[PDB]
RNA sequence: GGGCUUGAUUAUUAUUUUUCAUCCCGUUCCUCGUCUCGCCAAUGAAUAUUAAAUUUACGUGCAUAUUCUUUUUGGUCUUCGUU
């Protein structure tokens, strides 16, 4: 042995393909769960209401 | 198995045909210095052959050649190897059923043996072989892989490499594959592809057994399990215009030009282009520039690369293949203009298409008695076809 | 100047109190006006002259993240050069436009002239595992991808992209996920406009059709927001950056 | 390692030759702290009620350009001599 992932740049290839690689797409952001919630800041809000 | 990098850019590099004056950096990881004999002459030969040769050369012949008289005489602890070097013999011996261990140990035997090059390279091939079987030996997984990968490079003499070309479909794929947790990464297959093509295509180098170019198109493919995505990474141009050339010389699996096609487009990543212009001309299917362009590239190359060899026999392929496909449907059509092209009178191309059409991949007489190719009716008897179906 | 040499009361560089000092050490205090420039940008819609202004003091910014990165060091690490990346469209649709912009100088540390600029240098320099390019985390990459896809060919952008295996670090990490849509969209613009159809159909139509509803390069807000409430300063701060999109418009005659 | 007449200290006369752990900066090294991530485990089973095992509502009206500048290098103008 040998080795393990050879190529320029730095990481070089981790997975490819072949092309056809349709790649899709991606959304995000539609459930929320926190532990150690934040402040608000109230400031920005009421300025923002201001406005 | 494998390696190395520097070798690796040598290689390939020298294939594609650009240039030489390509370092290797050397030597590693093959060993120094321990068998087989060596992976850079190897590469040095065919490097003089592409163009005159140079100071690399002349280095790998110094280091194949010693270090060192002195140790070749010290070798041997005993207590075989004899009749030159093995013992051929024990070789056979050691199955049938030969297994269970006497003494124990080949520990100080491999400090022994490893020596090497010189290269000497048949013998080479023979000891390497008789050492790998014993079988419990002990020692080692990865030192008997290693050794596995020597003896698939060299000697590509014929009975060692038919013995090689079972052990690379039996060894070499099962070890790819996982499990074991987790090998082999992209070098491995890399360096494994490259030692398979160099043993039976035709680089210049040296290929083709009887046949295995069957092996070839078999290995980098084949889809359970797959990879090709290994192919790809990181840009294989030469790989793929050899894939081509060999696609094309064997004449069919079943699946010939479609599944040549879908591998070449791979559209420029890195992508080598005379072979592959033929053959996506072909299968595309245009029939004028496809003609023209099979004698240009034959002629082209060659180039470097002599052997020469197979090629003659890709030629003939090609010019039936264009043929087979321009008859099929198409017409009814003539015969003095294919008779004029492939270039002499016309009985000649007559029976050349006639040997065509009696493969029984077509339907078809020639008239002779006015100079028509005529196509059957078969592709298309529609009703009929359907009534037999049901019943 | 003058300094180095640094005394009466204390003075270091980290880290108890100093306090911007110490922050501009490192340069954090840079980050700051960083920060707060994009939040000026990312509410007023290019229209007035603001526009224009907002732009002059964009390219008077730069400057500073130049110069700092030849006082090299604390090591720091990062805080510039991430800003340099953040900025960095920058430019550029071939690139025009630096050549307008480099044209103060002092300038300094490595990423310049219209030669340049074209991001890889910092990409490459700055690395993905160990030492760098951390925390945050992955990286460059994205901003590689969409530089090559605009000033090379999208054959370059999609080798990159699939090469690198980015495609599971953008699914949690919420900024990386915009810019993982807006160089989806850019290449598929780049594949239709430099002349086939396949790849760009591709591309194009896979950003598409779903899902509406369409905020994930720009502008413009889901339902509903911006009537409720407070909760408006979340679409409205993931992200979306200002003076690109690439255009809307130009995107759908592609696509269409 | 870099800088530093750093603390002993050649230095300071250019015998400048340092001369080291060190002051100020200092990763890919060892030890320690803490945060992130993780596999499992911990508080939600009625077939009948004696002083009660869990409390409403959570919406309106108002909301800073919030300043003084001395200016000085260009640039639009104007009024004398003279061609």
């Amino acid at each position: 042995m040998g080795f393990e992932l050879p190529e320029i740049f730095v990481n070089a290839p981790f997975t490819w393909g072949p092309p056809p690689s349709e790649i899709e797409m991606d959304g995000m952001k539609v459930r929320l769960y926190q532990k150690t919630d934040a402040i608000a800041p109230s400031d920005w809000l009421e300025a923002m209401l201001d406005q | 198995l494998d390696k190395h990098l520097a070798l690796g850019l040598l290689y390939f590099y020298d294939e594609q045909g650009l240039d030489v004056a390509d370092a290797l950096r050397a030597v590693q990881a093959t060993t120094a210095l321990t068998a087989e004999g060596e992976v850079s002459v190897e590469q040095e030969r065919k490097i003089k052959e592409t163009a005159q040769r140079a100071r690399p050369a002349l280095d790998e012949f110094f280091e194949k050649s010693e270090t060192e008289n002195s140790t070749y005489q010290f070798k041997l602890t005993g207590s075989e190897i004899d009749a030159l070097r093995s013992n051929r013999e024990l070789s056979r011996d050691v199955l049938e059923a030969k297994g269970i261990t006497s003494n124990v140990m080949k520990a100080v035997m491999e400090l022994a043996y490893l020596y090497y090059d010189a290269a000497r390279y048949t013998d080479a091939s023979e000891l390497l072989s008789l050492c790998q079987c014993v079988v419990g030996y002990e020692i080692d997984q990865r030192t008997l892989l290693w050794g596995k990968l020597v003896s698939d490079m060299c000697t590509c003499n014929w009975p060692s490499a038919i013995a090689a070309a079972e052990k690379i479909r039996r060894q070499q794929n099962a070890d790819v594959f996982e499990e074991d947790i987790f090998r082999v990464a992209n070098t491995t297959t890399t360096r494994e592809r490259a030692w398979l093509l160099h043993w039976v295509l035709f680089p210049f180098f040296k290929g083709g057994n009887q046949y295995s170019t069957h092996l070839l198109n078999f290995v980098f493919d084949i889809k359970t399990n797959f990879v090709y995505q290994s192919v790809v990474e990181t840009v294989c141009p030469h790989y793929l215009r050899y894939i081509c050339a060999a696609a094309i010389l064997n004449k069919q699996r079943r699946s010939a030009l479609r599944s040549a096609a879908a591998m070449v487009l791979n559209v420029y990543e890195y992508s080598d282009p005379i072979t592959q212009l033929v053959n996506a001309i072909v299968n595309r299917q245009s029939f004028e520039d496809a003609l023209a362009l099979l004698p240009e590239v034959k002629s082209t190359a060659l180039g470097d690369y002599f052997l020469i060899l197979h090629a003659n026999e890709i030629l003939e392929n090609a010019r039936r293949l264009i043929f087979a496909r321009y008859m099929m449907t198409h017409g009814v059509v003539s015969i003095p203009y294919v008779a004029e092209k492939l270039g002499t009178r016309t009985a000649d191309a007559e029976v050349w298409l006639a040997n065509l059409i009696s493969e029984t991949k077509q339907r078809a007489k020639i008239d002779s008695v006015s100079e028509q190719m005529i196509v059957g009716s078969q592709a298309r008897s529609v009703h009929q076809t359907v009534l037999d179906k049901l019943e | 100047e003058n300094p180095a040499i640094a005394v009466k009361e204390v003075f270091s560089g980290d880290l108890t109190s100093k306090r911007a000092v110490i922050m501009d050490g490192l340069c954090g205090l840079l980050q700051k006006l960083h920060v707060h420039l994009q939040r000026i940008a990312q509410f007023k819609t290019g229209a007035t002259d603001e526009y224009f202004e907002i732009i002059h003091l964009e390219n008077q910014l730069v400057d500073l993240a130049d110069s700092v990165l030849g006082y090299y060091q604390q090591r720091k690490r990062g805080k510039a050069i991430c800003c340099q990346i953040l900025i960095e469209i920058l430019g550029s649709r071939r690139q025009q436009a630096h050549d307008i912009l480099y044209h103060k100088m002092t300038r300094l540390t490595r990423n310049i002239v219209t030669t340049s600029v074209i991001e890889t240098v910092r990409e490459l320099y700055q690395e993905l595992l160990v030492i760098g390019n951390e925390e945050a985390k992955c990286s460059a990459l994205l901003y590689l991808a969409y530089q090559m896809g605009l000033e090379g060919k999208y054959r370059d952008g999609r080798d990159l992209v699939l090469r690198s295996g980015v495609e599971e670090t953008v699914e949690k990490s919420v900024h990386l996920a915009i810019l993982y849509n807006r160089v989806i969209a850019q290449l598929g613009l780049a594949s239709f406009a430099a002349g086939d159809v396949i790849q760009a159909y591709n591309l194009l139509s896979s950003l598409w059709s779903n899902r509406n509803h369409d905020v994930l390069i720009s502008q413009r807000m889901p339902d509903y927001v911006k009537e409720n409430d407070e909760e408006e300063l979340k679409f409205r701060d993931l992200l979306v950056p200002p003076h690109a999109y690439i255009q809307h418009a130009q995107l759908e005659l592609a696509t269409m």
